[PDB]
């Protein structure tokens, strides 16, 4: 019931939802990772273009 | 010299006490934003999930 | 058991009378209602075990360089001439260690 | 176990009937704003997080 | 002994109750007051130190 | 409404095509590449609404 | 001395029962998982099967 | 008594959990690694197809 | 509307590749199986509509 | 129930409370020497990096 023990415990369970926001969309469908490579890559190629010019 | 040998020993756990309540301040402030992500992403990931009739 | 088989009659004359509810056009669709209902549960479930986990793995590293501050207080202690801090700040080191170890294991 | 699919069964049927009562224009629509809704709360948290941040 | 287990039953089922009641925002901002609360009265106390010093 | 936002959407790109060969020789080489990044994002969207449309 | 003799036990009794908190707060983490991990494979098996009833 | 002892119970109906679950898999048959390293193989083959590309 | 279904899982599948291709080149050899792993999933899904068709 | 030995008892009271604050800490986790010592000494490597200057 002290302060140092309330602030522990409000804390794990802000990151107990952290990680079951992360886990529930992994679940659902997520990663958005396929996507960002695709636009990195391809940004990449951007710059050599825009060097070109 | 009694006061001084005294008053060095408060202002010493002053000082660190004053530095352990503010690491405590700062991390309740990004811990609360941290929580409100959490929050937002969980309802996301269920409305944008199919997983649901 | 006489009883028992006037009992089965029931049972066998109930299933027959539910059997005539179920439409050919309802009961199939629903079907498929609740196993979208199954399949969210377990999800959650498994998304809440899965944040244990991480959850481990942040405290485990803090342990690890904890551990590395008390050394460095070690080191200047003896070089200092503090003899007597320099071994309170090697028994916590050990026992941050072992922490992370249970940890790591854990994990 | 024939009771609990009595139940089921009219549980399904009950699906049906308000199911039947959706149109689609409406609840395609209702949809939509459930989405943006959703999206504005997940912004606000990326307010605080810059405003912590500055 | 079996008694004593019994209320150590009852006192858990509450604990939770109440743990389930707490929302983080408000009990972590609730903490950071209780311990500036705290060091207000210890700063008084250095407060008079120093005035008995001089 | 789709056709002004292929085309509405395109010559934005366009400016951000501007932008980045400015960018690039001026000097910024990170501004470029992010000016880019807003380009392709828009050229990607386009090509969505062109099928689309 | 009989009380700095006395205090020596006094550090190491507390101590002794910290060691056993340390053990519970580890193992209470654990049985929260545990617990939860078994249920999901008890609610997929009833899932998978359930038999002609 | 309530103490280290109520401890004792509650880890132990946690562990039996986990027992009956996993007698559960074996009882009803393992369909789950029959699935999964057949799963991953197939994907190996096309690792080259893909490499080769 | 089986028709549909069909060629959309046909078009997916390519979009896949076409990443684990990226991935290959790049050296980003984790997201590569995944996305293979998910267009034999979807060739799969493709083959089943058209039996179905 | 005199002056001399009602301010006697009134100040034992209190050098048992200095202590008991101070064993009170102890228990909590408490010492602050630890980081002190390097303040300490890096403040000397301070002393000489300002005589350098």
């Amino acid at each position: 019931s002290s302060a140092t023990s309330a602030f522990e415990r409000m804390e794990n369970k802000v990151l107990d939802m952290e990680a079951t926001s992360q886990a529930a969309g992994e679940l659902a469908g997520f990663g958005i990772e396929n996507q960002f490579a695709q636009l990195e890559a391809s940004s990449g190629v951007e710059d050599e273009l825009a060097a070109l010019k | 010299a009694q006061q001084r040998t005294m008053s060095e020993n408060l202002r010493r756990n002053l000082a660190a006490l004053e530095a352990k309540i503010s690491e405590a301040k700062t991390k309740k402030n990004m811990l609360q934003a941290r929580a409100k992500a959490a929050k937002a992403n969980a309802e996301l990931q269920q409305t944008l999930g199919g997983l649901g009739t | 058991a006489l009883f028992d088989r006037l009992g089965r009659v029931v049972r066998a004359n109930l299933n027959d009378l539910v059997s005539k509810a179920e439409d050919p056009e309802k009961v199939l669709e629903q079907a498929v209602i609740d196993m979208q209902e199954d399949l969210v549960q377990l999800r959650q479930a498994v998304a809440r075990t899965i944040a244990e986990e991480k959850r481990t793995e942040q405290r485990l590293n803090q342990d690890t360089q904890e551990a590395k501050k008390w050394e460095d207080r070690a080191k200047l202690a003896l070089t200092n001439g503090e003899e007597n801090l320099a071994r309170e700040a090697l028994a916590r080191k050990k026992s941050l260690t072992d922490t992370a170890a249970a940890y790591q294991t854990q994990l």
